[PDB]
């Protein structure tokens, strides 16, 4: 009886998801019929080289001479509501942090302890290579410093072989390599994902040739 | 008290029995090795699986068709898995074993192939090759053949 | 730049020689 | 051992002979 | 200073799938006449662990003006 | 019978795996690629 | 037969 | 460490959690795992015991062979019912069980009595900077060590 | 072959298309050929089921007829099996036995002696040891100065239990269960507590006794030998083509094998728990090549 | 890859231009096919379809399944380095580095709280000589409990509780790449449903026959 009702609830939820998908596609068609006529077809993969674990059969939707991709429906509506909940939680915490003062100083002190521990952890993993006499740090812990906005600025060499990256509260431009970085991270994107992560977070990088 | 001496003496004979048995096992397996490498050289193993004859080659699709039906069970290996030859029985009642070198095992079947190999493999014989005496013999024999011609 | 200020006011002191 | 087929192909082989 | 190039020597197909899945997960569609949806305890717990609901002390609106 | 309360809201594809950045970061990602649209 | 750890048969 | 990935180190957890089945976008977990780990828990190679072991083998050979001759002849022409459970440490059995779930086959090399073995047992500087900026190295596409370069140069010599 | 290709291309796809289930579920339009196919399936199932009934029930009646024509306390026997099972398996390793019933359901064997082996409850130090012959036992007992029906009955019920366990091992599956506090204890005991003085003394042996001899060993023998954990040294060649072991019993102590490359070699080498080192050369050994 | 190495792809007629005056008959489709007036498309065998389409040999692989790399060109098919006499261990590592050392034999044992807790938290702390942090363990366990959901719903479907088809749509919705491969998800629900009722009718008819055969010998 319990599993039967669980099955019925799952059926109703997927029925609502399919109905939302149908009405969203109807809205998409109504909104963008102003441009051209539909050319729905399953375009067979012309690559023949997708050994990178990439999907096949790129569905090419043309409304006339234009391009458009069919989107998800219920996933977007969940993301909108959850982003809204995130924003209202931030607003509530901000308001209760300008109303309260004691928990305000406790909160900033806890964040100071967070930053202190993060700095100690990220600077426990460096060395000074006296042979070539430069401040060298494990490139592995570099995205960690990227995730916690620890990177001040990055100067990228030509031909994308090595970096010179500054740290906040410090005056050293550390020398960090890329070849072993991609040798270690060939499965998550590597330097491409790294560069697009400094570009997504707006970390200032300068292209220089030496 | 002396029953403990009985127990320890039977423990000694048990341990020595295990030692003799593993000795006999190792003696048997090197004896089989010497028997194989001796009986192959008189032509008595010719036509058998250990010393088969060359026939038509086999492609990749035929090879996984052989492997999926658990047919190929005696295999010869060379050069990092770039060359694998399959040995199969053919009805001649005489039953004769034949060699077919499989064509272009492409790059990367191994993660599945060794997944399916271990279920049907009974005996591997890899023909690992030396390089320096081989080249020495090749150049000396080339001089010998051309000197004999001239 | 708030994190930069907080990192500036309590600068690190470590060693680790290599 | 390593055969040289024309148009420059080096084919690896079994043991020898 | 800060500079950039619209023509990087990076990979191509990975950028194609990055952009396509970015369009597929967001598109352009916003919404305003909607209410907040309460997440499950799993989602809330993981976002607490990543500190997403950590409030904006970085901005100088009123968060860091008093301190 | 314990996970099913959350799994019913977790059968909704996988948004938590989809969410991996901020809103402003995603906006910058959207605006900073090429001008094909 | 092989090895058939509890969670294959229990769940 | 690249031959036996198990340390008999943090790549283990990433390999068993994330890598086993597009972008996946998540490299921060790796760093958060390894850097979120605080360690809180004689160069002399002795040659004597490995020399004494084979002498002990030499001593045992006499009795073993005499017992074998006295018992067995040759002519010219229980426990848990899985064998890998025997005579190993407990963790050897714990890690063998993950493999023996699918790989039950021991390959069974106990049979030798074919036609191939007749015998049977009987148990009883103006343009230099322009040249610098000109050169196209932006795509690497190579994918070692400098001493390897040394021997390559010597071999080319 | 010419007709076989046309068969595979047209008939079987159209056979499934006719046997498709968009019209099968509607019972009001079932054609005669559909009913003929239904009868074919029913007759095949009847044939297979009756055949397997007869094939399964035949050896049972065979053994019943064999028993009909052919025709020291139980606590002590259970304790003797307990002592042998304590001797055999390490602590922290339980084995449940399920019996395959004729109907098709796996039943739990609660009387398996692998279920409660490690759980607690002058002459008997000898009665719990069947590892020495009765002739030697009697010859030694006379030399001790001190019942043959007891050993006879022990032998008889020993062979009875042997034949019963041989019978019950035909249609059965087994499930292992672990005792992780004991697995963790063995971990602390023999993995971080492995204090053998042979830390890296495996390859320099090869380098020193280059002037020894090693004969050839097979592959599947090496796998089956490593599964039972009789190997305390595995020393690779740099190019994944050769092996030099230093084995713990027998003569000669060191062999040669050659290896095809499979991950499960790493898996079995680590599952046995064997020390792994690396034989590193100079450059001059590769430079005179 | 387009046959997934099998060498037998499914040939399908996508669109057929029918002459004005006929019906969509399989014979007229074949008549258009023998004159090549129907769209012959090749589909990989990876897409498990409920109807077995006509499987013909793959035009790309010539029945082999192995393709030479077109990036490797004939002019650049040759090297000049003495690699065969001087094979180093890095060639052994290069052929080694694409077989992945299967984690699946332990991962399919990790569907249990005790085993996955031992492998996931404690054993690295023991061998390495360190300790985790609280948020690290929490994120590990949270992502693991997110990962276990697919085989949870798989086990729920496999019991064949009434209305398992809704749970089966849940299975195909939570994670598609694993859902396209498992045999536990039947492609056509009415097919297996009426095949189950047909097998039931078959087994009762079999027992009635096996019982009525016993009343002719007395
Ligand atoms: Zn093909
Ligand atoms: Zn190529």
């Amino acid at each position: 009886r319990d599993s039967v009702d669980f099955s019925l609830r799952i059926k109703k939820r997927l029925e609502e998801s399919k109905k939302l998908q149908r009405d969203l596609q109807n809205r998409i068609r109504k909104r963008m019929k102003k441009f051209g006529e539909e050319k729905l077809f399953v375009q067979k993969t012309p690559e023949g080289e997708a050994v990178k674990g990439f999907p096949e059969a790129e569905v090419k939707w043309m409304f006339g001479e234009k391009e458009v991709v069919v989107p998800k429906a219920i996933q977007l509506h969940l993301r909108h509501g959850w982003k809204k909940w995130q924003e209202e939680a931030k607003a509530d915490l901000k308001q209760k942090l300008l109303e309260d003062v004691d928990f305000g100083k406790q909160y900033i002190a806890q964040r100071q302890e967070q930053v202190l521990l993060d700095r100690d952890r990220v600077v426990s993993k460096t060395w000074y290579n006296e042979d070539k006499s430069r401040w060298e740090m494990d490139p592995m812990a570099v995205p960690y410093a990227v995730s916690r906005k620890l990177i001040d600025s990055a100067r990228i060499r030509h031909d994308y072989a090595v970096m010179y990256v500054a740290l906040k509260g410090d005056d050293k431009e550390f020398y960090v390599d890329i070849k072993e970085y991609e040798m270690l991270f060939e499965k998550f994107g590597g330097f491409d994902a790294l560069y697009l992560k400094m570009l997504a977070c707006g970390i200032p990088t300068s292209v220089h040739l030496m | 008290k002396l029953r403990e001496t009985e127990r320890e003496r039977l423990s000694n004979m048990e341990e020595l029995e295990r030692k003799a048995n593993v000795q006999l096992e190792r003696q048997l397996v090197m004896a089989s090795d010497w028997s194989r490498t001796l009986l192959t050289m008189r032509g008595k193993l010719k036509g058998t699986e250990w010393d088969p004859e060359t026939s038509h080659r086999i492609n990749f699709s035929d090879f996984m068709k052989l492997l999926d039906s658990n047919s190929v069970q005696y295999m010869e290996y060379s050069n990092y898995g770039q060359t694998i030859s399959v040995i199969l029985p053919y009805y001649k009642k005489e039953i004769i074993f034949r060699r077919h070198i499989v064509d272009r095992m492409p790059i990367d079947g191994w993660n599945d192939v060794w997944k399916k190999l271990h279920q049907q493999i009974v005996n591997v014989e890899v023909f690992n090759v030396d390089v320096v005496p081989a080249e020495v013999y090749t150049t000396v024999a080339t001089f010998v053949v051309w000197s004999m011609r001239l | 730049x708030f994190l930069n200020n907080l990192l500036k006011v309590m600068v690190x002191f470590l060693x680790x020689x290599x | 051992l390593t055969v040289l087929i024309k148009r420059g192909i080096l084919i690896l082989i079994h043991k020898k002979a | 200073e800060i500079h950039l190039k619209i023509v990087p020597p990076l990979d191509k197909v990975f950028l194609r799938w990055l952009a396509r899945d970015l369009q597929r997960v967001h598109g352009f569609k916003p919404k305003n006449n909607t209410r907040a949806i309460t997440p499950p305890d799993s989602y809330i717990e993981f976002m607490r662990l990543n500190g997403s609901l950590d409030v904006d002390l970085d901005d100088p609106d009123l968060a860091h003006l008093f301190k | 019978x314990x996970v099913x309360x959350x799994l019913l809201n977790x059968v909704f594809x996988x948004x938590x795996l989809x969410h991996g950045r901020x809103x402003q970061x995603x906006x910058x990602l959207y605006n900073l690629m090429x001008x094909f649209x | 037969x092989x090895v058939y750890v509890l969670v294959i048969k229990v769940k | 460490k690249g031959l036996l990935p198990i340390p008999m180190i943090n790549r283990l957890i990433v390999s068993l959690l994330y890598l086993t089945k597009i972008r996946s976008f998540f490299s921060d977990r790796w760093s958060e795992l390894h850097l979120g780990s605080n360690p809180t828990e004689e160069q002399d190679v002795s040659f004597v015991p490995s020399r004494r072991s084979e002498n002990k083998e030499i001593v045992n050979i006499f009795k073993i062979i005499t017992y074998l001759q006295n018992t067995v002849s040759i002519h010219p022409i229980w426990l848990n019912p899985v064998k890998p459970f025997q005579r190993s440490s407990l963790i050897s059995s714990f890690s063998k069980a993950n493999r023996l779930r699918f790989l039950n086959n021991p390959h069974h090399f106990c049979f030798y009595c074919n036609k191939r073995f007749p015998f049977y047992v009987e148990k009883a500087l103006i343009s230099e900077i322009s040249s610098k900026s000109l050169h196209n190295l932006l795509l690497s596409e190579e994918m070692r060590s400098p001493n390897v370069r040394e021997v390559l140069y010597s071999i080319l010599f | 072959h010419h007709e076989l290709t046309r068969f595979k291309n047209e008939t079987v796809p159209s056979f499934i298309d006719w046997n498709k289930w968009e019209h099968w579920k509607d019972i009001r339009n079932w054609d005669g050929k559909r009913v003929a196919a239904l009868f074919i399936y029913a007759f095949a199932l009847l044939l297979s089921c009756q055949r397997v009934y007869v094939a399964i029930q035949a050896p049972r009646v065979e053994r019943e007829r064999r028993e009909l024509t052919e025709s020291p306390s139980p606590g002590n026997i259970e304790k003797f099996k307990r002592n042998m099972w304590r001797k055999a398996t390490p602590k922290g390793l339980k084995l449940k036995r399920f019996i395959e019933a004729p109907d098709g359901t796996l039943v739990h064997d609660s009387s398996y002696v692998g279920e409660n082996a490690w759980d607690d409850d002058l002459k008997k130090i000898i009665g719990r040891n069947a590892r020495i012959q009765t002739e030697a036992k009697k010859k030694l007992s006379q030399d001790l100065g001190v019942w043959r029906e007891r050993l006879a009955t022990w032998k008889e019920m020993l062979e009875r239990e042997k034949l019963s366990e041989q019978l019950n091992s035909s249609a059965a599956k087994y499930v292992v269960e672990f005792d992780m506090k004991e697995v963790e204890k063995s971990l602390r005991e023999d993995v971080i507590g492995r204090t053998s003085e042979t830390e890296g003394t495996r390859a320099l042996w090869i380098s020193k006794r280059w002037w020894r001899y090693r004969p050839k060993l097979p592959y599947t023998y090496f796998l089956q030998k490593l599964d039972s954990s009789e190997v305390a040294a595995v020393v690779f060649t740099e190019d994944l083509k050769r092996l030099y072991v230093t084995m713990k019993e027998g003569f000669p102590l060191e062999y040669i094998v050659d290896i095809p490359l499979d991950p499960y070699l790493f898996e079995t080498i680590c599952n046995a728990g064997v020390e792994v080192d690396l034989l590193q050369k100079r450059q001059i050994h590769y430079f005179m090549k | 890859t387009m046959c997934k190495g099998t060498g037998s792809v499914h040939y399908q007629i996508k669109d057929y231009n029918l002459r004005s005056g006929e019906k969509p008959t399989a014979d007229c489709v074949a008549d258009a096919i023998v004159e090549n007036r129907a769209e012959l498309v090749h589909l990989p065998s990876s897409f498990n379809h409920s109807a077995p389409l006509p499987s013909k040999d793959c035009p790309t692989c010539d029945g082999t399944g192995a393709m030479s790399c077109t990036e490797c060109k004939n002019k650049l098919q040759v090297r000049i380095s003495a690699d065969d006499i001087m094979e180093p261990p890095w060639k052994a590592y290069n052929v080694l580095k694409k077989m992945d050392y299967p984690y699946e034999h332990i991962v399919h044992s990790m569907k249990d709280p005790s085993i996955a807790n031992f492998w996931l938290i404690t054993l690295p702390q023991i061998v390495g000589g360190f300790d985790y942090d609280e948020d690290v363990k929490k994120k590990i366990w949270w992502q693991y409990e997110e990962s276990m959901r697919y085989d949870q719903l798989r086990d729920l479907v496999a019991k064949r509780n009434p209305g398992w088809e809704y749970l089966q749509d849940a299975l195909v919705s939570i994670d598609p790449v694993r859902a396209r491969e498992d045999p536990v998800i039947v492609k056509n629900v009415p097919y297996y449903k009426a095949k189950k009722s047909l097998e039931a009718e078959s087994q009762k008819k079999a027992q009635k026959g096996s019982r009525q055969r016993k009343w002719w010998f007395f």
